[PDB]
């Protein structure tokens, strides 16, 4: 079962797993329910194995519904509850429609190619497709590590071509957990 | 650490 690079393939620093989820906004969501709505697509160990999945995948810009792709180090679930994520957080970038597919490709290539240079800190990346915008996120292990979170922010600026006036926001997962005019109906 | 630049990664797209 264990995934290894093939004979002539180019090995990665880590194995990674693609995940996919589709839901609706505003669901009363426990740990167990969240985990049931996310599914593993495939795991890879080499650059060539990456492209075998990625070249055959729907681009996030072409997904319908309230849907997400997650690409995380093998053994890390894309959930706050995972031991690797419990003390962590994420940089988020919000994008108008039409930009997510290119941004996602740049993000995951930078991640896989070890462009962040924060040791073991990266957990994974998410692209979230929503009603009138898309969101791209990168998760790391230790939210309190200011050197790490700053290095990640700067790397995103370096590898992504963002519209002028693009806000980046850092959210600790513990802040996310405890976060609450009209109710938000379409997202 | 195993590091790859973007260009190298893209170049691998056309090999199995
Ligand atoms: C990553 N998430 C997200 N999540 C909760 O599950 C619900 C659906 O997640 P989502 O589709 O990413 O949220 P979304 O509607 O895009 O917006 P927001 O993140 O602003 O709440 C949200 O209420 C979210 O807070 C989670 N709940 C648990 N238990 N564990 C988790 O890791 C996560």
């Amino acid at each position: 079962k264990a995934v290894v690079p093939g004979p002539a393939e180019h090995p990665l620093q880590y194995n990674y797993t693609f995940w996919y989820s589709r839901r609706t906004p505003g669901r009363p969501t426990s740990s167990q329910s969240y985990e049931q709505n996310i599914k593993q697509i495939g795991t890879f160990a080499s650059v060539e194995q990456f492209w075998r999945f990625y070249s055959h995948m729907v681009r996030p810009g072409d997904l319908t519904g309230h849907s997400d792709f997650h690409l995380f180090k093998e053994g890390i679930k894309p959930m706050w509850e995972d031991d690797a994520n419990k003390n962590g957080g994420k940089w988020i970038i919000r994008l108008r429609k039409g930009l997510a597919s290119r941004c996602w490709e740049n993000l995951i290539l930078a991640m896989l190619g070890e462009q962040f240079m924060v040791g073991e800190e990266i957990c994974g990346a998410v692209v979230s497709v929503r009603f009138q915008e898309d969101i791209i996120s990168i998760w790391n292990k230790t939210a309190s590590d200011q050197a790490t979170t700053a290095r990640i922010r700067d790397t995103l600026r370096r590898v992504l071509n963002l519209p002028p006036n693009t806000i980046m926001e850092y959210k600790t997962h513990t802040d996310s957990i405890k976060m609450p005019g009209p109710q938000r109906l379409l997202f | 650490r195993i590091i790859y630049d973007r260009k190298f990664l893209m170049e691998c797209r056309n090999s199995p």
